[PDB]
RNA sequence: CGUAAAGCGCACGCAGGCGGUUUGUUAAGUCAGAUGUGAAAUCCCCGGGCUCAACCUGGGAACUGCAUCUGAUACUGGCAAGCUUGAGUCUCGUAGAGGGGGGUAGAAUUCCAGGUGUAGCGGUGAAAUGCGUAGAGAUCUGGAGGAAUACCGGUGGCGAAGGCGGCCCCCUGGACGAAGACUGACGCUCAGGUGCGAAAGCGUGGGGAGCAAACAGGAUUAGAUACCCUGGUAGUCCACGCCGUAAACGAUGUCGACUUGGAGGUUGUGCCCUUGAGGCGUGGCUUCCGGAGCUAACGCGUUAAGUCGACCGCCUGGGGAGUA
């Protein structure tokens, strides 16, 4: 169910980008921005919004380039059944170098790159593409 | 499906005041209320196998709300059920 | 910036969900198109158009219904450009190697009509040679000559062109196209919304392409 | 795991697994560095010694591990207090073959009685068994009895599945809708467990019109332990209690989120000179068709077989066997 809420944000991305839907939205929360953050320091989203108060609103912009979608591929990875925790010299590169690794750590959500420049790891909660 | 002044009468008689409807002990109180009431309605019948359904439902929610509050506020639990003439 | 004295929109429930940013229709169950991005599609249509057309313009407007044909063979058909306004021969740009000598039997016939070979064999063969001709003429005329390949393609009514079209999208040939609101648009590389099968948004934008392939270099 | 092996017939629910949202705290999981340890040989890397090699050997590297200390606090877990969207509770109403109990109605069949009537009726492909002069069938009249409820009736409606159709009262379950108020994560799933669960079948009494396993008789047929005909017992009906299985099928486990459309059916409700028998919206449920997508194909397609998550059942060649 909503038992896992970061996976509804992935698939939320995932399928409105294959609908070739302009936004997207869905109940914010203190992780899903930090992730959106990231995703737009990487530029694979346009640009975020959180516009709430008591009943908090995470809102996308989706991006497209050529025809395609930014996001040619976005899947979750941990998850409340299974987690997974990475140390650094195991950090996971996603396409080689190309494309990212959305990873949780003593020190905030960063990029696997990032992480791996930290000089630390954690929970490597998804990965984009 | 009880009646509304005898359903009124048991939010009056276990919330803060009437409309303190969905207070746990309300609910808790006008269940049991029921489940008691249909005891006879079961008592005759007995092959009445679908509305049992309904009785059992009663039961197992009306347990899994007392179970919540012994774990919030145990001292309005055993008041409760005590009060509500149950547990044993 | 409206020109179009009444093609507004066209077509009721058939509408394909893709036609939607080109609609902000309603009126009596039937939606009328954007009127104002029609227009800014003449921008880039009779632009790329004629861009392609002083660069040297080869166009084939193809375009049918029994109720609209001949109003192609016309400075359509005229001008710098080639024209099919009948029952689209299927394969006839993807086989143009098979019916290049469909050509060769059209000419070498009406290169015979009032010229060679006619007024002898039988009393028979005649107009019984001229039921070969007046078929292979209609489906089989913007071919005659074509000296200059097909280059872009103007088409009427885009899913009723869903052949032609679809050929062309293979063979790499920009196909621009008026698109209906139940039209599926995207087989066309230059989108037309409005109407496509009243004898105006035809004529209209039809007539207005010959006249912007017509002259384009002097 | 729709049709190839594979979703328990269905439901509730303990353990367990998973769990919306804020803040604080904790620091177990997680992460970091330091330190110790992880025997030698082996393996691998670069050399050296036997005429080469196999073989021997120096030195690194590796031993992906464990443990102690100190730190990091985003995520997970613990603690605390919240929060309102998830989930409940309350008010009014709506539709309904939802369940249980008691009444009751007309149409028919069979039977009993009688009137009239008289030589056949019945049945098949054709027949015969059967029935009729103790008068059949046919026709009219009265009566008894059980069983099922024409027309409404409909890809109509309800239920968890099984399944539930005349009318009425009584008891009762669920669903949905309009408002607003209260509770405040009280939730999802569930091995074990418990309940329900067609028809057949079993136990005791009862009931028995029609249908009908068995059984008898007549036929057909090379044969006919059948299909057809004449009869007809159990059973089919009620009460109590068993059994616990069906192609118990959507052959598709439940819950939640997201993703183009079109034409209906059904059922609430808001608004418009109600001034059209309506007009524009807005929920629940459902049928057909179809896009992406998915698929071996067939096909599925916002009621997914699409895109994702939580949990559970189950599959691992055919036969043997759902057998011992
Ligand atoms: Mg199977
Ligand atoms: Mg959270
Ligand atoms: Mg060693
Ligand atoms: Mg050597
Ligand atoms: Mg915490
Ligand atoms: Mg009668
Ligand atoms: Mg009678
Ligand atoms: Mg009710
Ligand atoms: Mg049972
Ligand atoms: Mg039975
Ligand atoms: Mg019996
Ligand atoms: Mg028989
Ligand atoms: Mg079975
Ligand atoms: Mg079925
Ligand atoms: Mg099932
Ligand atoms: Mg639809
Ligand atoms: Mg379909
Ligand atoms: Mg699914
Ligand atoms: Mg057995």
């Amino acid at each position: 169910s909503m038992q896992d809420p970061i996976a509804d944000m992935l698939t939320r991305i995932r399928n409105g980008q294959a609908a070739n839907k302009a936004a997207v939205t869905m109940p914010s929360s203190k992780l899903k921005v930090a992730i959106a953050n990231v995703l737009k320091e990487e530029g694979f989203i346009e640009d975020f919004k959180v516009e709430g108060d008591t009943k908090p609103e995470l809102e996308l912009t989706l991006k497209y380039f050529q025809g395609k979608a930014v996001v040619e591929s976005i899947q979750r990875v941990s998850r409340p059944g299974l987690r997974i925790y990475k140390r650094k010299d195991e950090l996971p590169k996603v396409m080689a170098g190309l494309g990212i690794a959305v990873v949780s750590t003593s020190k905030g959500v960063m990029t696997d790159r990032a992480a791996r420049q930290a000089g630390l790891g954690g929970e490597i909660i998804c990965y984009v593409a | 499906s009880l009646s509304t002044e005898a359903t009124a009468k048991i939010v009056s008689e276990f919330g803060r005041d009437a409309n303190d409807t969905g207070s746990t002990e309300v609910q808790v109180a006008l269940l049991t209320a029921q489940i008691n009431h249909l005891q006879g309605h079961f008592a005759e019948h007995k092959k009445d196998h679908h509305s049992r359904r309904g009785l059992l439902r009663m039961v197992s929610q009306r347990r899994k709300l007392l179970d919540y509050l012994k774990r919030k506020d145990v001292a309005r639990y055993t008041q409760l059920i005590e009060r509500l003439g149950l547990r044993r | 910036m409206l020109k179009a004295g009444v093609h507004f929109g066209h077509q009721t429930r058939y509408w394909n969900p893709k036609m939607k940013p080109f609609i902000f229709g309603a009126r009596n169950k039937v939606h009328i198109i954007n009127l104002e991005k029609t227009v800014p599609m003449f921008n880039e249509a009779l632009a790329e158009l004629n861009k392609i057309a002083s660069r040297k313009g080869k166009i084939l407007f193809v375009g049918t219904k029994r109720a609209a044909s001949e109003a192609v063979k016309d400075a359509a058909l005229s001008c710098d450009q080639f024209f099919v306004n009948h029952r689209w021969l299927g394969g006839m740009l993807t086989n143009w190697k098979t019916v290049r000598q469909s050509i060769k039997r059209l000419k070498d016939l009406e290169t015979q009509s009032q010229d060679g070979t006619f007024d002898k064999l039988t009393k028979k063969e005649a107009l019984m040679r001229t039921r070969e001709l007046e078929k292979l003429e209609n489906s089989l005329g913007g071919i005659k000559d074509m000296g200059g390949l097909p280059d872009a393609l103007f088409v009427i009514d885009a899913d009723h062109e869903h052949i032609a079209i679809k050929e062309a999208n293979n063979l790499g040939i920009p196909v621009f196209a008026i698109v209906d609101t139940n039209s599926d648009p995207d087989g066309v590389d230059f989108v037309i919304p409005g109407n496509d099968d009243a004898i105006r948004a035809v004529t209209l934008y039809l007539g207005a392409v010959a006249a912007t392939v017509r002259e384009g270099r002097s």
